[PDB]
């Protein structure tokens, strides 16, 4: 208990730091300053435009006595004679503190709901220091979303990255406030939930606040905005913030954290545009050749610890900026992030809600995830069955397309009428139903059985002789 | 399918309600502890203001003071603004700290010190100074209200914790 | 010497003062005393790699020297023993430091001070003569392996004054007291190594004998051979993993090191308790198998300095193995990642790249790594003989799958494994590319073959002969469909379809969708061929194949189910059970024939 | 619907009370504790303040 005090009793000491007025160059979004006594590497500066403005920078390299800044907010109106640049001899921190929860906060961290400071417990490095994998505890504890597709083929556990492969103009945004209407599991304790936008329009910001204000779960969440109408460079500080804030409530108070990661597609071209002023090699498609370091620290900072209950689940949102997946960003996610969610275009097309490709799809967890006592053991070859009924059905429909059904075989057309029953039936859902996993097993089953028990061949004859009858 | 409609606007209305009441409840409670804070802080001003004018205490607090800033410069000149009612004692102390500098350092002492003939607004600060580089490029705040100023922000978790106590939901710090 | 850090740049750090340095040689940098290595001479200017994290460091920061290169420590308590790219043991670490990051600059011994080790000594005595690289005494280690010999380090000989006697000894404690010209040399349990010179050996020779992995269709087609590469590329979700497990989990290799670098690191969550309790009966019924096999983890988050290291480390200790003659197989994650750490560190260097950005020494870098491996005859007086083999992975993403790095990687590989990515989309396991991949050990394996199965090579050439023939039908398949197939051709596009079915499976986790041994493989390629050349001369002969196929019926259903037999069931229960499936399948053509 | 929405139109009145109720305590529980412990935070603040310190940089 006094502990606490043992920590903050550096709290009650107070050093100066040095104004400097040594503007030596500029060049765009750069800085250069001499003769800065010992400077230390990523360390924090603040400047005061003559006009009487404040903006905050970072020094981003280091020399003898010669160190460049980067400002976050925009580099208009720098001078050489009215610049006051001062150090502050530490990387960023954070006022972080269980209050926040309910609050409301800006890109750079700072509350925007009209309300006053908050009296932080601590303050954290915004950057992390990666944990020890002696310490990991590996998933479990499948999570239900009443949603059929993923909840049946895609099951997911207690911890764990997995990002949503989407396009432009798609209800990605109301899948996610489905799914955080409908959080927990199946075998509770109400989610506490992490929004972090970056770079969005303002439609999208109220849909989601209007969306947490009528599920009720904005009391018990935070969240920090930053739109297309802001400085770029400060884009990539946001996910950086939210997920310290995640580890410290996860990590401090043993909750289970849900957080949704929103256009990550931004973040990336953020990257982008600071590596080219830097003039990095480009990797590849412009973007730097390290930056999947970069998505590896975000997206590695996810897990159950030993001794802490608490957990945190990473939901990114991708958009590919071409409606392919051979973009580098989902290549590198996918080498990244264990587990996949694919959104179809055809469904959408056909106007089929949650417009969703299972095949494309896989979750490397769920197989764990997955078993007796949870569920009916059927679930997982039910599933596999499903898949292969599935791609039968896509692959002889589309030769169909080409010959007709005068050269398909019997079990052709069986598999474009579960196909079709599948597709309009199965998967569809209105935007306020949910089904349990039992519930979903059984609309598997009956769909199953319009093919006899010889074409079953993914299923064990047990299971076959268990499940086949009503 | 109206009924339908019009329940969920219900629902709506309601959850509003509530929310924005719990938010109007937190915004208070916040707001009262930051006016304890403020408080504190005019408190701590008017100690600061009334301290300030007693030469006894000034002068051994103000040594130190420019004895700190020139440790941190760093050089073999500098310069000194201040208050013009203050100037009495730095000259009183000209020599102690001209060898003070050294003492503390291992290289030779001061060389020499400029009073600014240029000088703070009384309301601006109760007392301090601001030492600057014999260049005036770089320079160095000290003011008391400054101090109390920096102070109040990095300082301010060990404040809660003995306003508040124990955290009570802090399990591994 | 001492110096001040000059300039700072991300991974790169500028010192100063720096005269009597060489390149490579390990170097202490700020407060801390992190790690660091020298690349670049400017007279006095120094150019560190630093394998650690920065934002601490300012200007004008000490630095030292270390008088030494990059060296690891090699004797006992290797086994079982988790390190991370720099060799520190992880769960060391964390529970001293009673936290659960990894602070930096945090330092330990590469080999635990407190465990008294069993020594007995071998075969010498008092005063002898000894040359380098000599067993001089074993040491007891583990259930699973129980003697753990002890030589002298290369470049190191004369004669022997004193040899310590048998008892429990702290690796610290001095055991063997040496004169070359004089008594300037005496040996402790343990020694260190550089990695960048790989260590020496009396002479390389060939390899021949079958390395077994236990999947069907690797020991079916493209056989591994122990001594030797091969590389298994693909993209992310393609089963990489399954073979991992395979392979480590059944072998004949007298020793496994799995190499992690760059990679997803729940990988290690799951593994490392499963490792233990995945109890497999080697030499006899010895359940414990984590002595089998160690393990160096490098995660993402990890500075990217160490992600080479890593490599080098790995294939030091498995060399260092192999002296001892125990065959040795390592295992890397993705070299791709290796690939990106030196693309990216030579970028913040700011030398001009090769095509893709990749700097142009990558690869005589692969060359040298994988020419480390192979089999040959170890220093040694006993005279005793060792092999390592090698694979790895590779990650590509660049859009094509003829980046520098897999160009590189095949020009020095012996067995290629293509992957595919539609089959994962089927959910066919192990869902490699029959049509692009390749091996060059069959050629000698014939000589083991001969040896126990003369019969066994003459069979896969038309086994692949099948497959090529079905992909060649294939297309007419999709062109105009099935209009003018002769019964062959649907002979042959039915057992091809049942072979990719059953043949080329290990789905699920059973005695038989875990494991396959060679004889069971064998059998049922007998089988398979059988039943194919059967059918095929049945209609020849005359027999409307569509009919034929509908009477025989449960012969398909009889030789699919021949794999959920256990292996190991005494290699006769099968064996009778794959005889009389045989005669019954042949009778039935024989009724059914004409 | 019209019955319906005349539940909505009086559920003003509960809410102020209802919240009102609850934030006295601990409004008056955090007057008390910062009143008692005003002096010992003045004294540390200003104890800190005029803290003498003098040191040189590391390097």
């Amino acid at each position: 208990f006094a502990i606490n005090k043992k920590a903050v009793e550096q709290g009650f000491n107070v050093k100066p730091r040095l104004n400097y007025n040594t503007v030596s160059g500029v060049n765009g979004p750069l800085v250069i300053l001499e003769k800065v006594k010992f400077p230390r590497y990523n360390e924090i500066v603040n400047l005061t435009l003559p006009d009487g403005t404040v903006r905050q920078g970072q020094v981003l390299e280091i020399r003898g006595d010669r160190a460049i800044v980067q400002v976050f907010e925009g580099t208009s109106g720098i001078d050489v004679k009215k610049t006051t640049v001062e150090f502050t001899g530490e990387s960023l921190r954070i006022p972080v503190s269980e209050d926040m929860l309910g609050r409301i906060f800006d890109g750079s961290g700072r509350p925007i709901d009209n309300g006053p400071k908050v009296f932080a417990e601590d303050y954290l490095d915004i950057n992390g220091s990666p944990i020890n994998p002696y310490a990991r505890i590996y998933p479990e504890e499948m999570i239900s979303t009443g949603v059929s597709a993923i909840d049946t083929m895609n099951s997911i556990a207690r911890g764990q990255k997995i990002p949503i492969f989407s396009a432009s103009g798609l209800p990605h945004n109301e899948i996610a406030a489905q799914i955080c209407r409908q959080a927990g599991l199946v075998r509770e304790e109400n989610f506490s939930i992490v929004f972090a936008a970056m770079g969005v329009n303002l439609e999208t910001a109220r849909f989601f606040k209007q969306d947490f204000e009528e599920n009720g779960s904005l009391e018990r969440t935070s969240l920090f905005l930053n739109l297309a109408n802001d400085p770029t460079i400060e884009r990539i500080i946001t996910p950086r913030l939210a997920l310290t804030t995640a580890e410290y409530l996860a990590y401090q108070t043993e909750r289970h954290v849900l957080t949704i990661l929103t256009d990550m597609s931004s973040y990336a071209d953020a990257l982008r545009e600071v590596s080219a002023a830097r003039e990095e090699v480009p990797g590849r498609r412009g973007y730097p050749g390290y930056m999947y370091t970069d998505l590896s620290t975000i997206y590695e900072r996810a897990g159950r610890v030993e001794g802490r209950n608490g957990s945190i689940t990473q939901i990114p949102i991708l958009t590919m900026p071409n409606d392919d997946i051979t973009h580098p960003i989902p290549d590198l996610t996918g080498y990244i992030t264990e587990g996949q969610i694919f959104v179809d275009r055809q469904l959408h097309n056909k106007g089929i809600y949650p417009p969703i490709n299972v095949l494309p799809s896989l979750s490397r967890l769920m197989k764990s995830a997955i078993g007796e006592g949870m569920t009916r053991k059927d679930h997982g070859d039910v599933s596999n069955q499903l898949y292969a009924k599935y791609a039968i059905g896509k692959d002889a429909a589309a030769m169909k397309a080409v010959v007709g059904e005068e050269a398909l075989s019997i079990e052709d057309k069986l598999s474009l009428e579960f196909l079709e029953k599948f597709e309009k039936t199965f998967i569809t859902q209105g935007a306020y139903e949910d089904r349990t996993v039992f519930e979903s097993l059984d609309q598997a089953w009956s769909l199953l059985r319009i093919y006899p028990k010889e074409m079953l061949n993914r299923i064990s004859p047990k299971i076959l002789d268990e499940f086949y009858d009503r | 399918g109206n009924f339908k409609s019009k329940l969920k606007k219900a629902m709506l209305s309601q959850q509003i309600t509530k929310s924005t009441i719990a938010n109007k409840m937190r915004l208070k409670v916040l707001s009262a502890r930051e006016q304890s804070l403020d408080g504190i802080f005019e408190e701590t001003k008017e100690k600061l203001s009334g301290i300030a004018n007693n030469r006894d205490e000034y002068k051994p607090i103000l040594q130190s003071l420019i004895v700190e800033a020139l440790l941190k410069l760093l050089e073999p000149k500098a310069i000194v603004k201040a208050l013009e009612r203050d100037v009495d004692l730095i000259e009183s102390m000209k020599d102690d700290i001209m060898r003070e500098y050294g003492e503390k350092a291992q290289r030779a002492p001061l060389e020499e010190i400029v009073i600014s003939n240029d000088y703070l607004n009384k309301d601006l600060v109760s007392g301090g100074v601001v030492v600057s580089n014999a260049s005036d490029k770089i320079e160095i705040n000290n003011t008391l209200e400054e101090r109390l100023k920096l102070l109040s922000e990095e300082a301010l978790p060990a404040i809660r914790l003995e306003l508040y106590g124990p955290s009570k939901t802090r399990k591994f710090f | 010497e001492y110096g001040a850090i000059y300039s700072v740049s991300g991974p790169v750090v500028i010192a100063e003062n720096m005269i009597g340095c060489a390149m490579y040689e390990l170097v202490k940098v700020g407060h801390d005393n992190l790690v660091g290595e020298v690349i670049r001479i400017d007279g006095d200017k120094a150019t560190i790699q630093v394998y650690e994290e920065t934002a601490g460091l300012t200007v004008g920061d000490p630095v030292l020297r270390t008088g030494k290169p990059l060296s690891v420590e090699l004797g006992p308590g290797l086994m079982e023993t988790i390190y991370d790219g720099i060799q520190r043991p992880l769960k060391a670490i964390k529970e001293e430091s009673q936290s659960i990051y990894i602070p930096r600059g945090i330092d330990t011994p590469a080999l635990d001070r407190t465990i008294k080790w069993q020594f007995t000594p071998g075969k010498f005595q008092v005063g002898d003569h000894i040359s380098g690289g000599d067993i001089y005494g074993s040491v007891f280690e583990n259930s699973l392996i129980s003697s753990h010999k002890i030589l002298l380090p290369p470049r190191s000989r004369g004669t022997i004054t004193w040899i310590a006697p048998a008892g429990e000894y702290t690796l610290d404690e001095k055991i063997l007291e040496v004169e070359f010209d004089g008594k300037k040399s005496d040996f402790t349990l343990y020694h260190t190594w550089p990695v960048r010179v790989p260590r020496p050996v009396t002479e390389k020779l060939s390899a021949d004998y079958p390395l077994l992995t236990g999947q069907r269709v690797l020991d079916a087609l493209f056989p591994c051979v122990q001594g030797g590469t091969t590389c298994i590329p693909g993209a992310f979700g393609c089963g990489k993993t399954v073979i991992s497990q395979s392979l480590s989990k059944y072998s004949n290799s007298d020793a496994i090191i799995y190499v992690g670098c760059g990679e997803r690191g729940n990988e290690m969550a799951e593994v490392l308790m499963e490792f233990p309790e995945l109890y497999t009966e080697m030499s006899g019924t010895k359940e414990p198998i984590m002595k089998r096999t160690t393990l160096v983890a490098n995660t993402s988050n990890m500075p990217v300095a160490a992600r080479e290291a890593s490599i080098y480390t790995g294939i030091t200790l498995a060399e260092y193995f192999r002296d001892q003659g125990k065959n040795v197989s390592m295992i890397a994650d993705s070299s791709s990642r290796w690939a990106e750490a030196l693309r990216e560190i030579s970028g913040r260097l700011g030398e001009m790249p090769a095509d893709q950005g990749f700097p142009a020494y990558l690869g005589a870098k692969l060359a040298s790594f994988y020419e480390r491996a192979g089999k040959a005859v170890a220093l040694g007086s006993p005279d005793r003989t060792g092999s390592v083999s090698i694979v790895a992975a590779v990650s590509p993403a660049g859009g094509d799958f003829s980046d520098p790095v897999t160009t590189a990687t095949l020009g020095i590989t012996q067995v290629f494994w293509g992957l595919d990515k539609k089959l994962a989309q089927r959910k066919h396991f192990p869902s490699i590319n029959t049509s692009v991949s390749y091996s060059k050990y069959t050629n000698v394996l014939n000589k083991f073959y001969d040896s126990n199965y003369p019969e066994f090579p003459v069979l896969r050439d038309r086994m692949k002969e099948i497959l090529s023939n079905a992909e060649e039908l294939e297309q007419v398949v999709q062109l105009v469909g099935k209009s003018a197939l002769s019964d062959s051709d649907k002979i042959t596009l039915d057992v091809a379809t049942l072979i990719k079915e059953d043949f080329l499976q290990q789905n699920g986790y059973s005695t038989y969708d875990a494991f396959c041994p060679i004889w069971k493989t064998f059998d049922m390629m007998r089988a398979f061929i059988s039943y194919h050349d059967e059918a095929q001369k049945a209609v020849a002969n005359g027999a409307n194949w569509s009919k034929l196929a509908d009477s025989t019926g449960d012969v398909k259903h009889a030789v699919s189910s021949s794999k959920f037999f256990e292996p190991s069931r005494g290699e006769k229960e099968v064996h009778g059970e794959f005889e009389k499936l045989l005669s019954t399948m042949q009778e039935r053509f024989a009724e059914s024939t004409d | 619907l019209k019955e319906f929405e005349q539940k909505n139109a009086g559920g003003v009145g509960e809410l102020e009370k209802k919240a009102e109720a609850g934030v006295q305590g601990e409004l008056a529980e955090i007057k008390k504790i910062a009143e008692k412990k005003k002096d010992d935070v003045v004294k540390i603040l200003i104890e800190t303040v005029i803290k003498p310190s003098a040191e040189v940089h590391i390097n």
